[PDB]
C-alpha cells in the first residue's frame, strides 16, 4: 500500500541510485533480471502479471555517458527503459543554463513519467530526490523540478537528499555560484532536505572503514545504508514503527528550518568487528562524536533543536532509554531550553543487510541519527563568505546573465541567504 | 580569368595520381553490434518474400552483445561496473524461515 | 551524439592533424585501410564524435585540410595515414600566400573561402547535434594564420552559439624562423581576441625544451614534436568519447576556466612523459603524476607562472585512480603555495577523471591553466612589432595590396589593452 | 447471418485491405489456399460446398500494377478471379477523370458484382469502403460509387474509411483540390466517416513501437487492428455486444457530423511489453493521451461529444466503470454540457490476434476508442486554407475544366465546406 | 496495356536512343539477338510497354529512326544492339538538310513525313491502349529541330488526347558548334510551346561539368555523356514497368508539374552518381541521396537553380527503402529553404518509389524540377537570335526556300512572351 517514488537527478544521482538499487534487490531477494528464484517489495517495486518487478525510479540526467552505463551493465533488464531520461546537451556546470535554456526541453518528459508512476500508486507516502549542489542540472533542473511538483501536488512529501559543497575540497570553480541560487528553491519548495558533504565522508572512510584508496562507490554504499535504515520501518515490522511523515513533522521547529544532519553508527570493518562488541549504548554514543559526524560542522559549537533516531536489529527498548539518560547527564552536549524533550525513537527487528563486495560487516545493532543543530550556521557563513569573495570583483557573471537570467537575481540570493542565517541566530538565544 | 587548357590537365594528373595511390578496402565486412535498421517486406508482393539465407556470425554477435559484463570480461574494465559485479549470496537465502527473517505478510482483510 | 568537427590551416596545420589522426586511430583501433581491430566493445560505443560512417564498415574523419601549397598535402596523402580522408575534404589554392598575413587575408582569401564553407556545411548538417568545431594552425605563416582568422569570422557569424576550440602556435624569439612573424602574430591575435571561444598557446621553445632536457631524444624530427602536441589535444576532449566517474567535456571546461570573455589564452602541459632510461626507477601514482605536472619543465609554453598568478587551474586525469588522492594532493598545492595562486577566487581547480587509460600506459593527466605569465609572451611580441612599424619595415607588401595603414594602430590599441587587462587582474 | 461486404477502391484501399485480409485469414485459422485444415467466418466469408472459403471483398482499381501483385501473390487462390476488377488507364490524381470520363467504363462492372454479392447474403449489416482523400481514384471514383449505392439500397449502413491528407507531409500538389470535392459526397451518402491521417501514425510508431522509419506495411497493420476490433463484436461473443447500427445511432448526433476519430491502445513493442503491467484502468488513459491520438489535432483544444470504447480480452465490467469514473474526475478531459452520458462500453472475450512478422505484442487487454470531437475543426481549417490559397488565381484548374466539369463546382464545394465548418462553431457553444 | 511508341530524330537523337535501348534491355535482360536470358521473371510482367512480341520468343523495340543521312544509321546498325530493330522502321532521305531549319521543315520535310507517318500509324494502331509517344532530339540541328517540330504537329492533329513526351538538348553558348545555332533553337521553341505536353531541357555545358568534376572521368566520350541521359529516361517511366508502394506514371506527373499550359519545361538530374575513388567513402542513405539530388552541381541544365523559384518538384526513387524517411527529408528541404520554394503552392514536392533499382546499385534517384531559372536559358538564346536578325545574318539561305521574313518576328514575339510568363509567376 505505502510506496514512494525515487528521482535520481544528475550524474551523482545515477551513481547513488545504482548503489541503492543494488542494495534493495539483495534486501528483497530479487535477481538482476527482476524475477525471484509477502508485500515487502511493494513500497518500491511494482508487480506485473509475469512475475517481474519494475523499480519506481526516474533517472534525470543531461549527459548520455552516465545513462548508457546503466543500459549496458547487469541491471539492463531491470529498469523500464522509459524511466531513464537523457537530455540532448549538458548544461556543463551552469545553474542558469539548466534553469532557462536547457531544462525546459525535457521538463515535459519528466512530469509525464511522474504522472504514470503516481497513477499506479494507490496511496503515495512521499517522494525522494537525489542530487548534488555542485553540478549544473543536479542543482539547476532540481530547482525547477520542485516548482512543478509543489504547484501540481499540494501536500505530498518530497524529501531532498543533497550533497553540500565541501569547504576545502571541490571539483569546480562555479560551485559556490550554483549552491547559493538553489537556496531560493529549497527554502520555498522542500518539505525536508538533508545534506552530507564529501569532505566529512572522506575522513570517516580513512580512519573507520580502514580503506587507503576509496572511490565514490565506497561512499555511495554508505549513503545507501542511510536511506535503507530510513525506509525499513515502511518495509518491515517494528516494535516502534515510524513513518515518513512522522519524523518529518517532529524535527522541524519552523517551516524555514528543515535541514537535519545525518550520521550512522557503527561504521567498522569486518576485522574490527571481530574485536569490539556493538551494543545499544555503544552505538548511541558514537553518533554524538564530532569526528564521526558526516557534516563538517561541530555541534559542540551549536545547540540541538530535536533528535530522530532509527534503530535496527536486536534492540530492546530498555537499553534505548538507558543510553538516553547517560547522554543528558554529560554537560559537553547541550539542548535548547525551549525543547526539553527533543528525542524520537524507532526500532526495527531486521538487522541491516550487507552487499557482496562491500566494505562493512554485518551488524546486529545499528543506529542512524537525524539531529537538527544550530551548527549548520557554521558551514553556511563560510560558503556565504566565499560566494561573496568571488562575486566582489564580479566574476563569471557573463555566462549566467547572457543565458536569460537578469543580474539582479544574484542579489536576490544574497538577502534570502542573509535572512536565513539570521533566523538560525534567533534560535540559539536562551529566554 | 583561368586557363582551362591547363586546368583540365591539372585535374587529369590529379585524378591519375589518385588512381596510382588508391588502395582498395581489403574486404573485412565489419558492422556495429549495437543497432541497424530494417525495412518491412510486402504482404502480397512475392518478389520480396523469397527464401533466402541468414548470416549466423551476426546472430552470434547479437547473442554475445546482449549479455552481462561479468559474462563478457574476466576482469572489470571500468569503475562504474564494480557495483553488482559479484551477485552471489555468501550464506544461503533462507527467506522461508519466519524466525530469523521478519517480513511483512499480507492479510485477508486488507486485500 | 555531441560532435567536434576538425579543421586544418597551413603546412603546420596539415602536419599536426597527420599525427593527430594517427594517434587516436590507434586509440580506437583503426588500421590505415580503415577497418576495425579492437578488443573492447566500449571503443565503438562513442566513435561518432570524430568518425563518420560509410558503407561496408568504413570510418572517415571529419577533417577539412586547407592549404595554399599542394606539395604539403601530397606528402600527407602519401603518408601512412593519409588515405583514410575523403578526397573532397582537401581544399587547395594555386598561388601561395608567401608567409604574408595580408596575402592570406584580403587578396587570396576571398577566392578560397567559398570552397571551405561549402564543405563544412556538409560536415555539420549531416548529423544530429553539434557540440562545436576545432581548428589547428600556426601564427607564423600567412597560410594558416591568414584565412584561419577569417574563416572563423564568417562561420562564427553563421553559427552564433557553438564552441570554437583553437590551437595557436605563437612565434618565438629563439626559434624565430621568419622575419615578418611579428606582423603575422599581432594582426592574428587581434582578430583572435574577439572571434574565438578558446585558444591554447603552444610555443616551439617549450617543445624543444621538453624533447631535449626531459625526453633526451637525439634526433627529434617534427613528427615526434607533433606526437607531444596531439597527445594533449586528445586528452582535453577525451571525456567526449569515454565515460568516467567524474566527467568534464569541452563545454564543462569552457565555462569554468575563463573568468572574463577576453582572457582565453592557456598553457598546456603533460605529466607521464619520462626518458627511455628513467622508466624502471619511476612509478606512476597520483602524487608522481601531479608532482611532475605543475613542474615548469613539462610546460608547453615559453612562460613561467612563478613570475605570475594562476587565475584558474584545470587537470583532466586518466586511468585507474582513487577520488581521494586526486583531491588531497591538489588541496596541498593550493594551501602551501600562497603566492602563486590568486586570492579572490578560492578553490581555483577543476578536476575530471576518465576510466580508460591510453594504451601502453596506466595513468595520465592533461593540464590547462590560465596565468598572468602569458603577458610575457604578449609583451615581447608587441615590442618587436612596434619597433619595425616605427621605421616603415615591410609595409608595402601589406598596404600595397589594398589595405589601410591605420589598421595597425587599431590593432596596437587592441594589443596593449589586452595586456593591460592581464595586469589589473594580476 | 450478420454479414458485411468490403470494397477496396483505389490504391490506398488495396494495401489497407491487404493488411486486413491477411490478418482476418489467420484470425479464423484458414490456410492460404482458403480451405480449413463454428459459424464465425460467415460474417466475412462464404462457404463453397466444395470446402473453400471466399472473402466478401471486391478489389477495384483503374491501374493494373497494383492488382496484378494480388493475382500472383500468396493468396492468389483465395479470391474469386472476377472480383479483382481492374481498369485500363489510371485517373492520374484527377477527381474529374475518375468521376466522369474514366470511371464511367468500370462502374457498370462493379455494381453487378455488388448485386451478386449482396444477393448471396441472407442478411446484410453494412459496407466497408477503404480509400484516401488524396488520390484521384480513391476520391473521384468513390464519389459516384456511393451515389449508385444510395439509390439502390435505401437505409443501408455504409462505413467509410478514409486516409486524411496530412498537413505537413504530402505526396501530391493537387492534393487539397481532391479532398474538398470529396467531402460533398461523404456529407450526404455516408453514415459514418472514420478519419485517420498518415502523419500521426509516423509519430506513434516512433516513440511507442520504437521503429524510427515505418513504411506502408507497418502503417496499415495499425489500421487493420482498428477494423478487426470493430468487427470482433459481430464475429465473436462478448459480455456486451454492439452492432453496426449500435454505434451509428450512438456517435452521430447530427446528420452533418459523422466524422469520428479512431485510436488504438496499447501499441507496445515486444521488448517493452515484458515490463509494464497492463490493466483496463490504465489503458483507458492511453486512449485520451494527446500524443497517442491517431489524428494530428489537439483534443485539449476541442470539446468531446461522445466516446465509444471497445475492449478485448480479459476484461471485467467492474474495471471499465472504475476507469470511466477516473476519466470523468479529471479536468483536462472536457465534455459538452448537453451530454453527461458521454461514454459507451464494448467488451469481447477473444483477444486480438497478432500476425507473424508484425510489430505489436501479444496482449490480452486491448482497447479501441472512437470519439467524435470538436478538435477536428482545426484539422479542416488548416486544409481549408490550402485549397483557397491555391484557388486565389486559378492554379491547376485547366486540367479539370478541359476534362468536362465546369468551373463553378469548385466554388460549390467551397461553399458547402465553409457551411460545414460553421456547424461546429454553433454546436460547440455551451448553453 | 499502356504503351509508348519511341521515336528518334536526327544524328543527336539516334545516338541518344541507341544508348537508351542498350541500357533498358539490360534492365529486362534482353540479349542483342533479341531473345530472353534473365534471372527474375518480373521482366516479362511489363515488357509490352516498349516491346513487340515476335515469333520464336524474340522481342523487338517499338522505335522508329528518322534521319536524312544514311551515314549515321549504318554506325547504329553496326553497333552492339543494332540487330533488334525492325528494318522497316529505318526511314531516311538521300539528300542532306545542311543544318538548315527551313530545309527539314519546308524543303525536304514534305517528301518524307508521308512515309514516316505511315510507319508510326502502324506502331500506334497495334497497341492495346496507347499511353503516348516518346521523342529524343536536339534543338540545334536541321533534322533534330526542323523535321521534329513538324512531326509533332502532324501527330497532335491525328491523336488529340495523348501524352506527348519529348527530350531536347538545348544549345549552349560555351559549347557553341554551329553559326546558325540561335536560328534553330528559336524557331523550334515556337512549336514546342503549343504542340507538346512536356519537354525535358538538357544542356551540353552541364554534361561536361558533371562528367569531369563529379564523375572525375579521364575521357568524356559521347557514350559516357549519353549514359548520363539514358539514366534519366529509364527512371522517369519506371512506374509503368516496375511495381511499387507509391507509383507515378507519365500522366500523373503531367498534371502535377504543369500549373499553366505554357509551362512544360523541366530540368532533370540524377543522384546516386559517385566519383572514381569515393565508392567506399560514401553512405547510402536517403538524406545522403536527397541532398545530392538537390545539389546544384548535379543539375543537367547550365543555369543556377538558386537564382530562381521552384514551381513544382518531382523525385522518383528506386530500391528498397522506407518512406517515413522520404517525407521527413522533403519537408526539411522545404522548411529550411523558405525563399527558394514558392509560397503560393505549399508542399511543392511529389515523390514516387519503385522496388527495383538499376543493377549494380542499391538505390537510385530521379529528379524532375520546374524552376523559374529556365528564363536564363531562354533570355540568352533570345539575345543571340536578336543580334543576328538585326543585321539580317544568314537569312538568304532560309528565305530562298520559300519561307517569309515575317515568321522570325512572329517566332521571337511568341518566345519573348514565354519569358515574361516566367517572370510573371516569379
Ligand atoms: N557525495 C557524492 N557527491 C558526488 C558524487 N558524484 C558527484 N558528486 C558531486 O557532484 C558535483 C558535480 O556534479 P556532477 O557529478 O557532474 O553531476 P551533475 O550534478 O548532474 O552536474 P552535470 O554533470 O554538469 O549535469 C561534484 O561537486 C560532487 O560534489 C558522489 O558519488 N557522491
Ligand atoms: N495511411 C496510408 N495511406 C496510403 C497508403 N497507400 C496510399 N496512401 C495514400 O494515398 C494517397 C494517394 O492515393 P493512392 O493510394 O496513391 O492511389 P489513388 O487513391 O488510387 O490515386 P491514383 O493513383 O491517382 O489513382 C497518398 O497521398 C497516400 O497518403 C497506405 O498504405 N496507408
Ligand atoms: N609546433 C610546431 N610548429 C611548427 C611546425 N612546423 C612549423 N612550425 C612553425 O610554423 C612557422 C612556419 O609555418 P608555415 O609553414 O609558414 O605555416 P603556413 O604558412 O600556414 O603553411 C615556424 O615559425 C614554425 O615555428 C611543427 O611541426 N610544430
Ligand atoms: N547529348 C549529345 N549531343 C550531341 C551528340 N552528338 C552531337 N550532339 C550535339 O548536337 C549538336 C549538333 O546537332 P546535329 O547533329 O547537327 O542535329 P541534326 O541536324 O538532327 O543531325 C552539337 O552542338 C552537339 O553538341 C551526342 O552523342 N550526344
Ligand atoms: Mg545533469
Ligand atoms: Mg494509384
Amino acid at each position: 500500500m505505502r510506496e514512494c517514488i525515487s528521482i535520481h537527478v544528475g550524474q551523482a544521482g545515477v551513481q547513488i541510485g545504482n548503489a541503492c538499487w543494488e542494495l534493495y534487490c539483495l534486501e528483497h531477494g530479487i535477481q538482476p533480471d527482476g524475477q525471484m528464484p509477502d508485500d515487502s517489495f511493494n513500497t518500491f517495486f511494482s508487480e506485473t502479471g509475469a512475475g517481474k518487478h519494475v523499480p519506481r525510479a526516474v533517472f534525470v540526467d543531461l549527459e548520455p555517458t552516465v545513462i548508457d552505463e546503466v543500459r549496458t551493465g547487469t541491471y539492463r533488464q531491470l529498469f523500464h527503459p522509459e524511466q531513464l531520461i537523457t537530455g540532448k546537451e549538458d548544461a556543463a556546470n551552469n545553474y542558469a543554463r539548466g534553469h532557462y535554456t536547457i531544462g525546459k526541453e525535457i521538463i515535459d518528459l519528466v512530469l509525464d513519467r511522474i504522472r504514470k508512476l503516481a497513477d499506479q500508486c494507490t496511496g503515495l507516502q512521499g517522494f525522494l530526490v537525489f542530487h548534488s549542489f555542485g553540478g549544473g542540472t543536479g542543482s539547476g533542473f532540481t530547482s525547477l523540478l520542485m516548482e512543478r511538483l509543489s504547484v501540481d501536488y499540494g501536500k505530498k512529501s518530497k524529501l531532498e537528499f543533497s550533497i553540500y559543497p565541501a569547504p576545502q575540497v571541490s571539483t569546480a570553480v562555479v560551485e559556490p555560484y550554483n549552491s547559493i541560487l538553489t537556496t531560493h528553491t529549497t527554502l520555498e519548495h522542500s518539505d525536508c532536505a538533508f545534506m552530507v558533504d564529501n569532505e566529512a565522508i572522506y575522513d570517516i572512510c580513512r580512519r573507520n572503514l580502514d580503506i587507503e584508496r576509496p572511490t565514490y562507490t565506497n561512499l555511495n554504499r554508505l549513503i545507501g545504508q542511510i536511506v535503507s535504515s530510513i525506509t525499513a520501518s515502511l518495509r518491515f515490522d517494528g516494535a516502534l514503527n515510524v513513518d515518513l511523515t512522522e519524523f518529518q513533522t517532529n524535527l522541524v521547529p519552523y517551516p524555514r528550518i528543515h535541514f537535519p544532519l545525518a550520521t550512522y553508527a557503527p561504521v567498522i570493518s569486518a576485522e574490527k568487528a571481530y574485536h569490539e562488541q556493538l551494543s545499544v549504548a555503544e552505538i548511541t554514543n558514537a553518533c554524538f562524536e564530532p569526528a564521526n559526524q558526516m557534516v563538517k560542522c561541530d555541534p559542540r559549537h551549536g545547540k540541538y533543536m530535536a533528535c530522530c533516531l532509527l534503530y535496527r536489529g536486536d534492540v530492546v527498548p530498555k537499553d534505548v532509554n538507558a543510553a538516553i539518560a547517560t547522554i543528558k547527564t554529560k554537560r559537553t552536549i547541550q539542548f535548547v531550553d525551549w525543547c526539553p524533550t527533543g528525542f524520537k525513537v524507532g526500532i526495527n527487528y531486521q538487522p541491516p543487510t550487507v552487499v557482496p563486495g562491500g566494505d562493512l560487516a554485518k551488524v546486529q545493532r545499528a543506529v542512524c541519527m537525524l539531529s537538527n543543530t544550530t551548527a549548520i550556521a557554521e558551514a553556511w557563513a563560510r560558503l556565504d563568505h566565499k560566494f561573496d569573495l568571488m562575486y566582489a570583483k564580479r566574476a563569471f557573471v557573463h555566462w549566467y546573465v547572457g543565458e536569460g537570467m537578469e543580474e539582479g537575481e544574484f542579489s536576490e540570493a544574497r538577502e534570502d541567504m542573509a535572512a536565513l542565517e539570521k533566523d538560525y541566530e534567533e534560535v540559539g538565544v536562551d529566554s | 580569368i583561368p586557363d582551362e587548357v591547363h586546368q583540365n590537365q591539372i585535374l587529369r594528373e590529379l585524378y591519375l595520381k589518385e588512381l596510382r595511390t588508391q588502395k582498395l578496402y581489403t574486404q573485412y565486412h565489419v558492422n556495429p553490434l549495437r543497432k541497424i535498421h530494417t525495412v518491412t517486406r510486402k504482404p502480397m508482393s512475392w518478389h520480396d518474400n523469397l527464401e533466402e539465407p541468414a548470416d549466423a556470425r551476426f546472430l552470434n554477435l547479437i547473442h554475445h552483445a546482449a549479455q552481462g559484463p561479468r559474462k563478457k570480461y574476466p576482469e572489470t574494465q571500468t569503475e562504474n561496473q564494480e557495483v553488482g559485479w559479484d551477485l552471489e549470496p555468501l550464506i544461503n537465502p533462507e527467506r522461508h524461515d519466519r524466525r530469523l527473517n521478519h517480513f511483512r505478510v499480507c492479510s485477508d482483510i486488507t486485500l | 551524439m555531441r560532435e567536434i568537427v576538425h579543421l586544418q590551416a597551413g603546412q603546420c596545420g596539415n602536419q599536426i592533424g597527420a599525427k593527430f589522426w594517427e594517434v587516436i586511430s590507434d586509440e580506437h583501433g583503426i588500421d590505415p585501410t580503415g577497418t576495425y581491430h579492437g578488443d573492447s566493445d566500449l571503443q565503438l560505443e562513442r566513435i561518432n564524435v570524430y568518425y563518420n560512417e560509410a558503407t561496408g564498415g568504413k570510418y572517415v574523419p571529419r577533417a577539412v585540410l586547407v592549404d595554399l601549397e599542394p606539395g604539403t598535402m601530397d606528402s600527407v596523402r602519401s603518408g601512412p595515414f593519409g588515405q583514410i580522408f575523403r578526397p573532397d575534404n582537401f581544399v587547395f589554392g594555386q598561388s601561395g600566400a608567401g608567409n604574408n598575413w595580408a596575402k592570406g587575408h584580403y587578396t587570396e582569401g576571398a577566392e578560397l573561402v567559398d570552397s571551405v564553407l561549402d564543405v563544412v556545411r556538409k560536415e555539420a548538417e549531416s548529423c544530429d547535434c553539434l557540440q562545436g568545431f576545432q581548428l589547428t594552425h600556426s601564427l607564423g605563416g600567412g597560410t594558416g594564420s591568414g584565412m584561419g582568422t577569417l574563416l572563423i569570422s564568417k562561420i562564427r557569424e553563421e553559427y552564433p552559439d557553438r564552441i570554437m576550440n583553437t590551437f595557436s602556435v605563437v612565434p618565438s624569439p629563439k626559434v624565430s624562423d621568419t622575419v615578418v612573424e611579428p606582423y603575422n602574430a599581432t594582426l592574428s591575435v587581434h582578430q583572435l581576441v574577439e572571434n574565438t571561444d578558446e585558444t591554447y598557446c603552444i610555443d616551439n621553445e617549450a617543445l624543444y625544451d621538453i624533447c631535449f632536457r626531459t625526453l633526451k631524444l637525439t634526433t627529434p624530427t617534427y613528427g615526434d614534436l607533433n606526437h607531444l602536441v596531439s597527445a594533449t589535444m586528445s586528452g582535453v576532449t577525451t571525456c567526449l568519447r569515454f565515460p568516467g566517474q567524474l566527467n568534464a567535456d569541452l563545454r564543462k571546461l569552457a565555462v569554468n576556466m575563463v573568468p572574463f570573455p577576453r582572457l582565453h589564452f592557456f598553457m598546456p602541459g603533460f605529466a607521464p612523459l619520462t626518458s627511455r632510461g628513467s622508466q624502471q626507477y619511476r612509478a606512476l601514482t597520483v602524487p608522481e603524476l601531479t608532482q611532475q605536472m605543475f613542474d615548469a619543465k613539462n610546460m608547453m609554453a615559453a612562460c613561467d607562472p612563478r613570475h605570475g598568478r594562476y587565475l584558474t587551474v584545470a587537470a583532466v586525469f586518466r586511468g585507474r585512480m582513487s577520488m581521494k588522492e586526486v583531491d588531497e594532493q591538489m588541496l596541498n598545492v593550493q594551501n602551501k603555495n600562497s603566492s602563486y595562486f590568486v586570492e579572490w577566487i578560492p578553490n581555483n581547480v577543476k578536476t575530471a577523471v576518465c576510466d580508460i587509460p591510453p594504451r601502453g600506459l596506466k595513468m595520465s593527466a592533461t593540464f590547462i591553466g590560465n596565468s598572468t605569465a602569458i603577458q610575457e609572451l604578449f609583451k615581447r611580441i608587441s615590442e618587436q612589432f612596434t619597433a619595425m612599424f616605427r621605421r616603415k619595415a615591410f609595409l608595402h607588401w601589406y598596404t600595397g595590396e589594398g589595405m589601410d595603414e591605420m589598421e595597425f594602430t587599431e590593432a596596437e590599441s587592441n594589443m596593449n589593452d589586452l595586456v593591460s587587462e592581464y595586469q589589473q587582474y594580476q
